[PDB]
């Protein structure tokens, strides 16, 4: 029943202590029922629990309005603090004793004499003010002042009515209060207090130190400079990029990307460990949790935070969602809180994001005037976030739920190009990659940095090893590792019912229903792109991957197909020329085959007998090829342009699509026999294939007609889906269920619709670069059993291969080299039909594994054959190295040609940097450019725009905030002067925009502009069948089909309706469903007695008619004579 | 084209 | 020669009849003759591919390959068949490796079908009717119809083999078909169906003429033979409403 308020009003019970009023009495406040709100909520001035999004969101939530607080910053600066005073021109709040001293310390002035405006350093009227405390003179008249405790009132500007001045910025370290005696600050527990205004850590924790990357390796040194120690020397031309530290277990970690590694040492230098070295190919920066002793990561091939045990085991990623570009990280396991910084999602929006440190409740902490946020650090005393950005090129800290927003550095002549940041006590260490310097700042307010060490290389993340920086907490975690199954951790402290943790399982494995268990993964959609071959859940909910990415340092992946019973994954390489296996966890990587490899499109798994099948289109051939042993044999010879191939191992079927101009869909045994096209009419470019085991139906997509279709195994009832919008180029298509996942190269994004008829199109992914097939990943699917895998019996009883035929029967066959026996079951050498040849032929170095390079690629210093063997034992008195590489001058070892002399020891005899010609001829870049020190060539214009472009620094030095700039550049507001190139570009270089405010969309006349006027498109993209504009302007007014007709150049198959292009027009291939298109009113082409034409190919020369070459494409200039030369040479 | 590379 | 040729696809006997080629060289004589099964024609033939090869040559489909029936002639169908556990608590080993539960031991009819017939070792309380004939040791109790003809219905048992065949072309009470062999009784001798597939039990003339039938039987006009008090009985018994 409602409520009876005091007014007589009958009110709803939600209201009850919502610290809202209600009503007039404010009976519903009088006893009230709260708790200490959410992780994911915000608490008002009142005790309000608030949603965490509400915050700064621009409406005044709680009352007084104390979920708003300044979210911006760089205000007016009106209301400046006491002992501050506020320059009229310029609106900066500087120091009352700073006005009239002789320095125009304010940009404009304001606050030194000048006699243009009338406005010198006279006293007028301060002996009639009479302030209480102290008068004193300005430009602009005379003001008052008083004591701590106070603010001038200005209302008469003589009294000062009482203030905390406590509240104002950078008064005391950490906290402070007003209990008594005004303003009096405090220091936490292990901090002393000094000077009366500054904590001190004890000397009962010891001295501290910070470790920062030089930029090739690890470094230590003291809190002020005076000895630098190496700590790790990066071997293998690495470079430590980010570093962190655990003060309990007196480890140091660090990643090193250019070696894809990460490593761990004792602060001795001793023990070094390397943790990951799989599938972590770029990782940036790293943060460690002292609480539940586990390392939380950030990679950057595949966008992804991940969190790892100090060992390096069971690896579970947290957040990939719309990460785009994270480089910034840190942790307050105390709280619960993970903070992280991308500079630029999948959407266009940069922004610092605030969660749970389990991921689950993500937050926009900073959104507006934001850039590229480059590093993060906490000050976990004071409870705020301290970030940097690269392109606005400030420092900037909020409270952690994102409040109170203050400036500590701005400009760029102090903060040109920061990177990494962490704090300490009163000074915020952090890099700079245009300095190149570790520098020494302020927390508070800063003006100008200190350089601390200077490198010669960019520097990057830094931490200050100390105990203060990890307090003590209790670990919820701490024991029964929390009844989770595989692996706990903390989530924030109020989450999970106030447990405080939640339990993930490794990538092998998902929870249980009722949590806490641990089971297999079942199913999970899988795709591969050029990056990477991921694993993702059908729910999109669970966005998380189930399998740790495959990735390479060169990567081109194509065709993949699974293995349920091994919980193994094949995938093809484009780059390599690799087929590869591994498993879900990413444990054993071995190679299936590596010889005779030309661009194979497409992997499937015949998984009851063994096989794996795939598709060369370079040999123009798919071959066969068993894992018991490992036989080979190609079963189909002379194809055009075949793709993606799929094998029904109990109906006995394969299916292969080849989308030559009359392209065909065609089936065979998979044996390789009885190969007959089933689909050949109205087909253009069917990349994808599938099969619907729950109904045993095949589909099918096209690229030229954008059309997804599905038959029977025999061709037969042949059926289109529905249109589907923005389809415009699908490649890879699978089926589940009752969906249909289809890749799209225009998108380059995964779709998902509807199984039974055009469907609604969600999309599932988007923006995956070149994202090429997609696989159903099932553990189910992949069982059954036929006469190939039969309990009394040995893989059919057939020596080597054995493959399934229709109506439930076996027929064996046997690889390369060996015929069948008499017996039809098994085999016997065949040396004289089908004689052995070698790994490769001459002009190429065999490799120990099957893969095979140009002999000049022998050692040369590069890793070619992907197993070293093209390098190994190089440099001996035969075994040269080639002369495009340096030989170091003795012992046997030798580099690349690149690596000589490029001011880095690689060379184990230190020959490879002796002796260079260091100095640079009479010579000078062209002189429109600038010339660095290290002579490259610039334009002009890169000057002074805070971008170290030199890569030396040497055209960012003596850029002082003077006001000036060069005449051709665009200066921001005291931010840094842009080149032309870059002002009226759709994109705020600018920390306000400026560069972008008020110009025309003046499109180029071959570009199309959107109607609302928000951008120009390339004249490709009008109409071309996908939104290219926010308006939807591009696809608006195209040219459409008159109803029922077709186009104007498109001619109609009159059996049911379709239109086929013009040159599809009697061109002796019937593409129409009754051969319409090529009816009696045409006359077949002939040829000059020179040449002959086959029964579709071109004409071609009677010359090489059975010469071997499948000139006509149709094979049917050698099928008509075998002709056999059959005798010696 | 339908080319993959 | 006889006027008329097989398709394509029929293997063609010297004795005339087409029977399919997946059944020549099969261990199994098809044409009636065992002239399809001959070493003449068996030694220039290789199995077909979807098909077993036994140790002889001889082709067996591949669904006959460890099926606890021994069709290779060699055993070969069965050698090396790597069979599951029989759990003796429940099965009797067979001398083939099968196993079933012993309540099918001397039941009355070999179920292991092993060449020993270890499972029709039989032990039951006898006195069998003589209807329900004793097939001699392998006391195979099974209807008098699957006796004298020509096809194995009780193993070694008494079955087709000529000991009774031997007295009046079948038991002194039943007749025979004369082809193929077959033997059934008086009442199944002219009861309106063509039991023997040459018609021998309802012939040309049933008695001295088309329908002299028997000295007790009524004469029918399309040839039947009934009994005496089948007559106007009301229901149909000549099939032709002969009697009705
Ligand atoms: C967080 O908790 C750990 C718990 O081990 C604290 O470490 C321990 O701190 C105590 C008191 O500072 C140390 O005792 C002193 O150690 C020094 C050096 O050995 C010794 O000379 C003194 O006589 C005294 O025993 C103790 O060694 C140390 N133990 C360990 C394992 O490190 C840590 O201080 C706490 N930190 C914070 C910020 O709360
Ligand atoms: C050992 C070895 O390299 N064997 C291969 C054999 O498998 C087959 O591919 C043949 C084709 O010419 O080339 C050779
Ligand atoms: C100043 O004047 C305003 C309006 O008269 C009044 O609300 C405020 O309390 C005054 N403040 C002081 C400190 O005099
Ligand atoms: C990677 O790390 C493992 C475990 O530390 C190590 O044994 C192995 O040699 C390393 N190399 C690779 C790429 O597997
Ligand atoms: C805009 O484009 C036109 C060509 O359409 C060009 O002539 C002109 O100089 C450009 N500038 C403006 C703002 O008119
Ligand atoms: C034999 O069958 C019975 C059926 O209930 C089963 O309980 C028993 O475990 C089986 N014997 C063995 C040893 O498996
Ligand atoms: C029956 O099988 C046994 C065991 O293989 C064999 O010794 C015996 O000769 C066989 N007898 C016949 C008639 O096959
Ligand atoms: C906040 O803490 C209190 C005291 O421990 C209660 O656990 C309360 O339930 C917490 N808040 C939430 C939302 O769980
Ligand atoms: C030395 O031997 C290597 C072996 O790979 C190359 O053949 C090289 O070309 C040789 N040196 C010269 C000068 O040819
Ligand atoms: C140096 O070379 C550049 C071209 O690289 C120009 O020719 C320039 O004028 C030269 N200037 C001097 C001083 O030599
Ligand atoms: C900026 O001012 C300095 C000092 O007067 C020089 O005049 C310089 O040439 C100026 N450049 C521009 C573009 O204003
Ligand atoms: C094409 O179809 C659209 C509707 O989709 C309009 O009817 C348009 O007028 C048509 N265009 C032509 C040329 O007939
Ligand atoms: C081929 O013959 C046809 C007639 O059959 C025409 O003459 C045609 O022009 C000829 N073309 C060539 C290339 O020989
Ligand atoms: C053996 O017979 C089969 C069935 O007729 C096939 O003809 C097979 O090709 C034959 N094998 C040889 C070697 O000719
Ligand atoms: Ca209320
Ligand atoms: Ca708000
Ligand atoms: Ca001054
Ligand atoms: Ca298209
Ligand atoms: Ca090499
Ligand atoms: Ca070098
Ligand atoms: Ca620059
Ligand atoms: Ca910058
Ligand atoms: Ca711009
Ligand atoms: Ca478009
Ligand atoms: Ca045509
Ligand atoms: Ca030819
Ligand atoms: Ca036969
Ligand atoms: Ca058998
Ligand atoms: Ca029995
Ligand atoms: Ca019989
Ligand atoms: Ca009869
Ligand atoms: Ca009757």
């Amino acid at each position: 029943k409602e409520f009876e308020c005091g007014s007589g009003e009958c009110i709803l019970r939600a209201y009850v202590c919502d610290h809202d009023n209600d009503c007039e009495d404010n009976s519903d406040e009088r006893n009230c029922n709260y708790d200490t709100c959410g992780g994911h909520q915000f608490t008002c001035s009142n005790g309000q629990c608030i949603n965490q999004n509400w915050v700064c969101d621009g409406d005044d939530d709680c009352q007084d309005s104390g979920d708003e607080d300044g979210c911006e910053s760089n205000q007016s600066h009106h209301r400046c603090y006491p002992r501050e005073w506020a320059c009229p021109g310029s609106g900066r709040c500087i120091s009352i004793d700073k006005v009239c001293d002789g320095v125009p310390d304010c940009p404009e002035g304001d606050d030194e004499n000048n006699v243009t405006s009338g406005r010198t350093c006279g006293m007028g009227v301060c002996s009639v003010l009479n302030c209480e405390y102290q008068c004193h003179q300005t430009p602009f008249g005379g003001e008052c002042f008083c004591p701590p405790g106070h603010i001038i009132n200005s209302n008469d500007s003589r009294t000062c009515i009482d203030f905390d001045d406590c509240q104002i910025w950078g008064i005391c370290d950490q906290k402070c209060e007003n209990r008594q005696g005004r303003h009096q600050c405090l220091c936490e527990e292990g901090y002393i207090l000094e000077r009366g205004q500054h904590c001190k850590s004890s000397d009962s924790f010891s001295a501290a130190s910070v470790i920062f990357s030089n930029g090739r390796d690890l470094l230590v040194g003291d809190l002020h400079g005076r000895n630098f120690r190496i700590l790790a020397e990066s071997k293998n031309r690495g470079m430590v990029m980010g570093v962190d530290f655990h003060y309990q277990k007196h480890r140091v970690f660090w990643t090193d990307p250019m070696q894809e590694k990460v490593f761990s040492t004792d602060i001795n230098g001793l023990n070094t460990q390397e943790i990951l070295n799989v599938s972590v190919d770029t990782p940036e920066n790293l943060a460690v949790d002292w609480i539940n002793n586990k390392l939380y990561l950030v990679e950057t091939k595949v966008n992804r935070i991940d969190v790892v045990n100090l060992e390096g085991n069971q690896r579970v990623t947290l957040i990939t969602e719309n990460l785009g570009h994270p480089r910034g990280i840190a942790l307050d396991p105390t709280v619960g809180y993970l903070f992280f910084s991308d500079w630029g999602s999948l959407s266009g929006q940069p922004k610092v994001e605030r969660a749970f440190m389990d991921g689950s409740n993500r937050k926009d902490l900073v959104t507006t005037k934001v850039g590229w946020p480059a590093g993060i650090t906490l000050d976990l005393v004071s409870k705020r976030v301290y970030w940097v950005d690269s392109r606005y090129d400030y420092i900037e800290t909020v409270t952690y739920d994102g409040i109170q927003r203050k400036t500590v550095a701005r400009g760029g002549s102090l903060v040109p190009h920061p990177f990494g940041i962490s704090l300490f006590e009163e000074h915020v260490f952090f890099t700079d990659w245009t300095k190149m310097a570790v520098m020494k700042a302020s927390k508070f307010t800063e003006t100008n940095p200190q350089v601390y060490h200077q490198s010669s290389l960019r520097p990057h993340g830094v931490t200050v090893y100390h105990a203060l920086r990890q307090p003590n907490a209790t670990n919820p975690c701490g024991s029964n590792n929390g009844g989770c199954a595989q692996v706990c951790v903390l989530s924030h402290r109020t989450d999970n019912g106030g447990l405080g943790y939640r339990c993930k399982c490794e990538f092998g494995f998902e929870l249980d229903d009722d949590e806490h268990r641990c089971v297999a993964v079942k199913n999970f959609l899988l795709f591969s792109s050029k990056t990477a071959v991921r694993g993702i859940p059908f729910t999109l909910s669970t966005q998380e991957d189930v399998m740790v990415p495959v990735t390479g340092s060169p990567s081109f992946f194509v065709g993949i197909d699974f293995d349920a019973q091994h919980s193994t994954v094949f995938y093809s390489d484009l780059s390599k020329d690799i087929i590869y296996k591994q498993k879900i966890d990413g444990t054993g990587k071995e190679v299936i085959t590596a010889n005779r490899l030309e661009s194979v499109e497409c992997l499937t798994f015949d998984w009851i007998s063994r096989n794996l099948y795939w598709t060369d289109g370079g040999l123009k051939s798919v071959t066969v090829l068993r894992l018991a042993d490992k036989s080979r044999r190609q079963i189909i010879s002379n194809l055009n342009n075949p793709r993606s191939i799929v094998v029904h191992p109990t109906a006995g079927y394969m299916f292969l699509s080849d989308w030559f101009r009359p392209a065909k869909i065609m089936r065979a045994w998979s044996d390789g026999s009885h190969l007959m096209p089933i689909v050949n009419t109205s087909l253009g470019w069917p990349n994808g294939l599938a099969i619907d085991w729950s109904a045993s139906r095949l589909y099918w997509v096209d690229a030229f007609f954008d059309k997804i279709e599905h038959s029977t195994l025999d061709g037969l009832d042949r059926k289109r889906l529905g249109h589907v919008d923005q389809m415009t180029h699908p490649f890879g298509l699978t089926v589940f269920k009752d969906n249909v996942f289809i890749t799209d190269w225009r998108l380059g994004a995964i779709i998902r619709v509807r199984k039974s008829d055009g469907g609604d199109m969600t999309v599932i992914r988007r923006g995956i670069s070149s994202v090429m097939h997609v696989k159903a990943y099932d553990a189910d699917l992949q069982t059954g059993s036929n006469y190939c895998s039969q309990t009394t019996h040995a893989n059919g009883d057939c020596s080597h291969f054995c493959f399934p035929v229709p109506n439930f029967q076996r027929v064996c066959g046997c690889p390369y080299g060996m015929k069948l026996q008499r017996d039809q079951m098994t085999c016997e050498g065949d040396p004289a039909r089908e004689p052995p040849t070698q790994q490769c032929g001459s002009l190429s170095f065999p490799c120990n594994n099957g893969k095979c390079v140009p002999s000049f690629f022998r050692c040369d210093g590069v890793d070619d054959c992907h197993d070293n063997s093209d390098e190994h034992q190089c440099g001996v008195f035969n075994n040269t190295c080639s002369p495009s590489a340096f030989a170091c001058v003795r012992g046997g070892q030798c580099i690349p040609g690149q690596w000589h002399c490029d001011r880095q020891n690689d060379c184990l005899d230190g020959s490879d940097e002796q002796n260079c010609p260091t100095h640079a001829t009479s010579s000078t870049c062209p002189s429109t450019s600038f010339t660095c020190d290290n002579h490259v060539c610039i334009p002009k214009d890169w000057v002074c725009d805070t971008d170290n472009d030199c890569s030396d620094g040497s055209d960012e030095k003596n850029c002082q905030a003077s006001g000036t700039c060069q005449p051709t550049q665009f200066r921001c507001p005291d931010h840094r002067c842009i080149s032309p190139l870059y002002v009226c570009d759709g994109d705020k270089d600018c920390a306000d925009g400026s560069d972008e405010a008020g110009c025309v969309l003046n499109c180029t006349s071959a570009q199309f502009k959107c109607a609302d006027g928000s951008s120009c498109i390339n004249s490709r993209y009008r109409c071309d069948g996908v939104y290219d504009c926010r308006d939807n302007s591009d696809e608006a007014g195209c040219p459409t089909r008159p109803p029922g007709m077709c186009h104007l150049d498109e001619f109609q198959c009159q059996g049911d309706g379709t239109c086929i292009p013009n040159t599809w027009e009697c061109d002796g291939h019937p593409d129409c469903i009754h051969g319409s298109d090529e009816h009696t009113g045409c006359v077949p082409k002939t040829c000059s007695p020179t040449h002959f034409l086959c029964d579709n190919g071109n004409c071609i020369y009677k010359a090489w008619i059975c010469d071997g070459d499948n000139d006509c494409r149709d094979m049917s200039d050698e099928k008509d004579c075998p002709t056999q030369p059959f005798h010696c040479p | 084209x339908n080319x993959x590379x």
